[PDB]
């Protein structure tokens, strides 16, 4: 800089002192931090937080909390309280079914879930993903594929 | 040798490099370069102490410390104190040209 | 050997009083220090530098 | 599970390139001369310091972008996984290491690229050990002399239908090495679910490729008609490591190398169709050349 | 295709010179001559006054028979007399600034080099002189500015040269403005009986559509790859300006199936086209989508 030079220095290495170091920033801290990532660079690091289902018409805000909490999710995926949160862009946590509430012992089947989305945001459409987004948080062969939904 | 000017930017390579090389010597202090602290003068440390006896040839001694150091080509021969306004003393700075 | 500055001491020539010389002495300082270069350089008056050994 | 790190590069700070630098450095120079600019200040020597600095910058934007490729999985070369790999518990193995039967002759080998960075990818489906749709697969990926594995289940449930698929030759995996993922599924599965492993749980029928291809006018056809596998034989090889389909397509476009005006197919009369259950088998081929 | 002239071998006319095994040569032509009679060799004896001026002279002469053996070789003449080897291939000493000044100080009339004489005057020789072959119709009709490259052709043997001008300005029309100006610069450069029919083409603008119903994993990667697939359609199409121009199918399958899609469906391509060199081709653009 101007502030590295000796005292003795003319305007021209002042000036000269002012352009050739030409500092840059280094955005390199920012690639890992899912609220500081660029939006044109954040399904890069989608990728490496295994997010495994995505779309490109999210809010960027439910676009960076999917990477911030892709570890709670996959942390536990046969839980009911990560599956409480991997349906966060449709805003919807309104009741759930357990076996009790069922009193003959359960459906044949051995109580395959019928969970209950309550969306308000969106009305047209927006029932083809929710049997294929809630896919990686349902087991293989625990569940079955009834479901139950609400508009 | 041919340098460029520290103003104006016009290179110049005989004589007039030779004078804005001793004036480099004899301004800089010793530690203001990058990388390079043992370059420059202590005349910075003479400046504005009382003008004895014992500080002209104290500066004959460290001007020809800090030019024995960066400037080869140049025989020091003498600095004279020639004149005296309020503060500001003036040294004619004479040596003889080698290399 | 961890030093404190004031806010016009500067990298090389802290280096230069800690170590006595400036072949690989700076960024040794520089690699065992979290975010120091990416401080200006005209430092700031309370920053510490932990000066490592064998520069 | 596929490949990111095979796309055109991102830049995480624009490259310009070398004129735009160093105009923006002289409109850097005239504003730092303002009020005593003169045309004769920008000499000789003067421009040459800003050609210079107009290089250093390429090559510290050229810096910037090389340091971000090698932190992100995308683009991540050797050594430098196993700095990733240990913020995602992923550490290369040993494929026969340097054990010296003679001394002078060391055989010393690692776990290579581009298979440790799926390992990193399935990193966040091994946490999960009540059984999704991929710690099924992640974790019977441990084993050597098969390939990846797809999971369905049709009957009633607790009955997990898993395609233990294997590359190491001509089509079925030997049921010893099939025994050994119910050794690799104690501890990870749930208690409660049961499943059942079934090899080949679709059936294999064979297929091959006939292709007369045309090479321009021009360069030897020995090793550009032989560069048409070279992206064929991987590519069959990743058709089962995820069990998805091939196409007719996949049979166009993967004999296009740098080369080639027009390509021809006669063996599917329309393209074949394999699930996530479906697989299939490729027995022997022959592309030469019309011309 | 030029060789350096720094890899050329020392030549046979050029000598090392020496005073001594001059002057000690004319000792020992002069002190046999003499028989014995004179056998001063002392310095202060005016023969050797005058062996070292037919030493010293001598050296002058045949240094100026190896300054003149220089100045007629291309790899070590200077000065003016790379002009006279540039007045031998009509080449001229450049000019980079004007000769004649405004000011009162006299600008110097700025010539090159001579270290980039050697350059042009070497380069004297794969230079554009005449449209004899297809590579030389082309490189003689950059007369133009707006316009992308071109081939050339010739339907019979013995009369006819047919040149196909593109020139992209809208959708590659050539205009006939630039036809007569393809037409300037043939008159004089190419072999005098020439039927250089310079029409616009025999088919510009055939009007590629393409269509691709893209079908990808719906994860986090589907937003990268439909764009990494799409930029390669780019440049793929951006080189096919081009009389080359072999638009097809299955050429842009490879375009789209770039590592990771599932399968693609073209539908404006839906078979080959037929390529001659006299036709063009055009992409007017593309509704790009996903399977879903």
């Amino acid at each position: 800089s101007s502030r590295l030079l000796p005292p003795n220095r003319s305007s021209l290495e002042r000036s000269l002192g002012d352009v050739l170091p030409a500092e840059l920033p280094v955005p390199l801290r920012e690639l890992h931090d899912p609220a500081r990532c660029e939006a044109a660079l954040l399904p890069y690091l989608a990728w490496t937080r295994s997010v495994d289902r995505w779309d490109p018409d999210w809010s960027d805000e439910a676009k960076r909390n999917a990477v911030a909490t892709s570890f709670v999710l996959h942390q536990r995926k046969g839980t009911l309280t990560a599956l409480r949160q991997v349906v966060e862009p449709i805003g919807a946590l309104s009741e759930v079914t357990e076996w009790w509430q069922r009193s003959p012992t359960g459906v044949p089947g051995t109580f395959e879930i019928t969970v209950d989305v309550s969306d308000r945001g969106i009305d047209e459409g927006t029932v083809l993903e929710l049997e294929r987004l809630l896919d990686d948080v349902r087991p293989v062969s625990r569940h079955l594929t009834r479901l139950d939904l609400r508009i | 040798m041919i340098g460029m000017d520290r103003r104006s930017g016009l290179p110049l390579s005989g004589l007039a490099h030779l004078k804005q090389s001793v004036e480099d010597i004899l301004t800089t202090p010793l530690g203001s370069r990058r990388m390079r602290p043992e370059y420059g003068s202590k005349l910075r440390r003479m400046v504005d102490m009382p003008v004895s006896e014992g500080w002209k040839s104290a500066v004959q001694a460290e001007v020809a410390r800090s030019l024995g150091r960066w400037e080869p080509r140049i025989g020091l021969s003498a600095v004279r104190v020639v004149a005296v306004v309020d503060g500001r003393v003036d040294l004619l700075l004479s040596g003889v040209f080698e290399g | 050997t961890t030093c404190r500055t004031a806010d016009g001491d500067m990298l090389d020539s802290l280096c230069y009083h800690v170590y006595g010389h400036l072949l690989g002495c700076v960024e040794a300082t520089l690699d065992a220090n979290p975010g120091l270069a990416d401080e200006q350089q005209p430092f700031r008056a309370g920053l510490l530098i932990s000066f490592p050994d064998m520069p | 599970i596929i490949d990111l790190s095979q796309l055109p590069e991102p830049e995480v700070i624009e490259n310009l390139d070398f004129e735009t630098i160093y105009q923006e450095l002289l409109g850097d120079f005239r504003e730092a001369m303002a009020g005593e600019w003169t045309a004769e200040v920008e000499s000789d020597p003067v421009l040459k310091l800003l050609q210079l600095a107009a290089y250093r910058e390429l090559l510290l934007r050229a810096r910037i972008n090389d340091a971000a490729r090698a932190v992100m999985l995308a683009y991540a070369s050797g050594a430098d996984l196993d700095q990733i790999g240990a913020g995602f518990n992923v550490q290369r193995l040993l494929i026969r290491p340097a054990q010296p039967e003679a001394v002078p002759p060391v055989e010393a080998q690692y776990e290579s690229d581009k298979s440790l960075r799926n390992r990193i990818q399935l990193a966040f489906e091994q946490l999960s050990v009540a059984g999704p749709r991929n710690a099924y697969i992640a974790h019977a990926l441990g084993a050597d002399g098969r390939v990846a594995d797809a999971s369905a289940t049709s009957p009633a449930p607790c009955e997990v239908l898993i395609s233990v698929l294997g590359v190491e030759g001509n089509g079925q995996a030997p049921e010893a090495v099939l025994q050994a993922v119910r050794l690799a599924l104690n501890a990870e599965d749930v208690r409660p679910v049961a499943d059942r492993v079934t090899v080949r749980s679709a059936g294999i029928v064979p297929y091959q490729v006939k292709a007369q291809l045309y090479l321009f006018p021009g360069p030897e056809a020995e090793l550009i008609r032989a560069a048409a596998e070279a992206s064929l034989r991987d590519y069959i090889s990743a058709q089962r490591r995820l069990g998805r389909d091939i196409r007719r397509s996949a049979l166009f476009a993967t004999l296009h190398v740098e080369g080639v005006q027009r390509v021809e197919l006669q063996e599917p009369a329309a393209d074949v169709v394999l699930d996530e259950t479906q697989a299939a088998y490729c027995t022997g081929y022959a592309i030469t050349l019309g011309g």
